[PDB]
């Protein structure tokens, strides 16, 4: 306890906390609770290798009956009243007229007696609400989870496997560069999984470019099939949306590489124009599916990204040089000026 | 731990609580239908209004400059 | 005449934040067109009472109070507004016999 | 004692509160003994800055209802607390007249008996206690004069008790920057009421910019912008709404035009008439609205925008400053006025 | 000595940003009245505003960063 | 003058404080012209006086005060001190009332 003289017994901040409402202490709990977030965990590290970190799970009752709020190192990132209580689906549109009636996403709520007739129709529960949004904050918030001692943590975990290959890489490159990386690498949804080859990219590459932009691109160059796996579901077909060459031409007249920052600053009004004719060319995305990449030139790859992330910011843009062979490259359209 | 030991003016908090009742661009587009709607009405007050929300439209079409003006990457 | 749509809960939120942000005046000018336009809400009419009242307007808060009051059920927040606008104007006994209604339901 | 010992020397005191005597056991039983590290505990966990040991001392020389909180042997609040028998009131009001009973750097302070104190707490109003004022106090003093709560060896605490947690992280932001740069900018953070408990963010963002920026102000700017979220949960009220009061471009021009970068200062003085002239424009367009809540921003480039707080900080103490940078996504960022020129 | 504190005490009678507009109400108001008395009085507090004047635009000079 | 003449007899008890006296003098014969209920102001003068070597005015100032407020047993120190300023056998019989009120 703090005694008057005792100075502040410091503690840390927990990284991830869940507070959720009480009253479902022991009402809860009857699926895992304690399961289920390990489980999402693990498959979404599976699926990008981010070392997550670990997950407190608090009962507060000074709050309602089914709020639950996902805070990023106590701060919070994603707060929700559950009303369950009342099973939620999230494909719920004028078919639910058709049957019993009543983020991101179609958001309707049903009655438990209704669930066995509309299993009959073809379901979240609160186990599966909660983890689908620790899920949904666990990879659009990846950046934040990857430190300098993350890194030097999976370093030393392979340490064992590729000893010679990560005493070379940390003789090319610094820590704060490659932690850097591999942050940018994630923003795309890129899977820091396969560390072999990204070491290899990075023992290749960092002799030759010291910017972070085009050292990165060169490490999305090295994953060509991962990329193309990726993104191409069908058999070789890749839908893209080209862009014209003199619009590459324009954006990259801006690239503006003075303060280590190298931002993309044109006019306004440029901006907007082209952001109007993508618009125009590619449509609205909400109808679309399967998935459709953006392909433009490596050089000013992310400098595009980063222009329509504010709209399509589902859309992924690949590099012409990220493109292995064997892809029947369909062009969707042609963003014209 | 939020320094939560003053209760904060318990009539203002009721009062707060009575008059106590989101997106990204549902907003601005929101601004647009009513400047435009309201810009054809014909009553003083509706016009003040139309007035508040071509002034908000427009310092948010001077804070989206300044927006597409600064950039990281 | 015109309508309502979505629209109407703009007009409160941006009210709301005039109301919470010093513009008291801007705040009454947006409820007050809302309800010129659509007089059937009832937010915007809680709202506008704590507007009239920061804006020091007594007499408009003690109509709003009274139509609350009478369109409103019990538990309403509508005896705070009436005891803080009529205590502006004086007739200091009505705003105690508000407030001591209010304390008395409040218990429930 | 001995006339030939030298000084028998002592250091002194960092924080210290005397307060009257006929309270020694009056008093005591009664909280301050868990109030004082309540208040402490909170305030930390609320900001971050590992405060000192409080020393509490008795003193009959003054009067009855006197107390003084001192920062290093030196008064820093006193005040006569009325006090022996009558509890504090800070939303004291024409309210207060309705219910008719008799009637400092809080709010607006009246005292009341405690025969009142049933009645009124029927009205659910404010019942400050000995206890209460007094950590009150205390934590007003701890909030506006933590910058000098951030020493070099407070920093070096902080730095070994994460030691176990991030060895490495310490290591490369020693490298970095020194320990002197390290400490200012926690002090410039902890001055913008910015909460050092989060060390890992900041930590990163040392690294990440203090290869790039050797200026002091830049480098807690880009620091500040590291904390994009904690802002905006910070000062955001409502549903990702932002109130803002914006600057015009040519009133931000103008202020960057005397920058004055020359012994590593970076004063801004451009004009005392010129500057009288902006604050007046800021009055006039922001307004006053103190008794309004939402605690609404300034949002100006980041490039000048501590120099815009300290140009305000004299009138408005409250209305922080923040950078377009420091903003993140997801925001409805509202703007209550242009401040024009 | 304990006499001359006495002195003192006998003699003896808000704070901080009390001191506001009030000064020059006041001088504004004896600046009209015609008596001698009243016009030292003024003549003491405009030589007291322009030593403020001129310690408001120091301060605004050096300042602090 | 409600306020504002708590204004000037913080002036006037500050200019006391230091060393003028001369202004302190007449702030506070301006407010005892304005208001001449607050014999604070006349208090505080009487010492400026004192420390000013006008001992003439002082006598009447402090016979004023000795006359209308028996409330303070330091009307008899001015007085003492104010014929001192000029009749030593007057000034020790006052200095002996004011031993015997305190």
């Amino acid at each position: 306890k703090g005694r008057l003289g005792e100075q502040e017994a410091f503690a840390m901040t927990v990284p991830l906390l869940i507070d959720v409402d009480s009253s479902q202490q022991e009402a809860l709990e009857a699926i895992a609770l304690n399961d289920e977030l390990v489980r999402v965990r693990r498959a979404l590290y599976l699926d990008l290798g981010v070392p997550f970190p670990g997950i407190h799970l608090r009962f507060n009752e000074g709050m309602g009956e089914g709020e639950y709020l996902i805070s990023l190192q106590e701060v919070p990132v994603a707060r929700g009243e559950l009303k369950a209580g009342l099973v939620r689906e999230s494909v719920s549109q004028l078919e639910l007229l058709g049957i019993p009636y009543e983020p991101d996403q179609e958001t309707f709520w049903v009655s438990v007696e209704y669930e066995e007739r509309l299993e009959k129709s073809q379901f979240f529960s609160h186990s599966q609400v909660l983890t689908w949004h620790l899920s949904h904050v666990l990879r659009e918030y990846a950046e934040d989870f990857i430190g300098i001692q993350e890194t030097r943590y999976l370093l030393e975990q392979m340490e064992g496997g590729y000893g010679e290959l990560i005493k070379e890489v940390q003789r090319i490159v610094p820590l704060q560069r490659m932690t850097e990386i591999l942050q940018r690498l994630v923003g795309e949804d890129i899977s820091i999984r396969n560390m072999r080859s990204i070491l290899e990219a990075m023992v290749e590459w960092g002799q030759k470019e010291k910017d972070v932009v085009q050292l990165t691109e060169y490490i999305r160059s090295s994953l060509k099939r991962y990329i193309c796996y990726k993104y191409a579901n069908g058999n070789n077909i890749l839908p893209a949306y080209l862009f014209d060459q003199e619009v590459e031409e324009k954006i990259r007249s801006r690239v503006r590489q003075t303060s280590a920052g190298s931002y993309l600053a044109l006019d306004p009004a440029v901006t907007e124009s082209l952001l109007e004719q993508v618009r125009k060319t590619i449509g609205d995305l909400s109808q679309i599916q399967s998935k459709p990449v953006l392909i433009v030139s490596m050089d000013i790859r992310r400098y595009v990204r980063k222009l329509i992330e504010s709209e399509y910011y589902g859309l992924p843009v690949l590099s012409y040089q990220e493109l292995t062979q064997q892809i029947n490259i369909q062009p969707l359209g042609r963003v014209c000026l | 731990h939020l320094e939560r030991l003053y209760p904060t003016a318990q009539s203002k908090r009721s009062l707060w609580d009575f008059a106590s009742p989101h997106r990204a661009q549902d907003y601005r587009r929101e601004l647009d239908t009513l400047q435009s709607l309201l810009t054809t009405s014909q009553s003083s007050e509706l016009q003040a209004a139309a007035a508040l929300l071509k002034c908000q439209q427009d310092d948010d079409r001077l804070l989206q400059i300044i927006l597409n003006l600064l950039h990281k990457v | 005449i015109t309508l309502t749509k979505r629209q109407q809960e703009f007009l409160l939120l941006n009210g709301w934040l005039q109301l919470q942000c010093g513009h008291a005046e801007r705040a009454c000018i947006l409820l007050d067109a809302l309800l010129t336009l659509n007089p059937e809400h009832l937010a915007g009419r809680r709202c506008r009472l704590v507007a009239l009242l920061n804006n020091n307007q007594g007499e408009r808060a003690e109509k709003e109070a009274q139509w609350l009051i009478s369109h409103d059920p019990l538990q309403a927040g509508n005896w705070l507004c009436l005891s803080r606008a009529q205590q502006l104007n004086g007739d200091l006994d009505k705003a105690r016999h508000a407030y001591q209604h209010y304390l008395e339901l409040k218990d429930h």
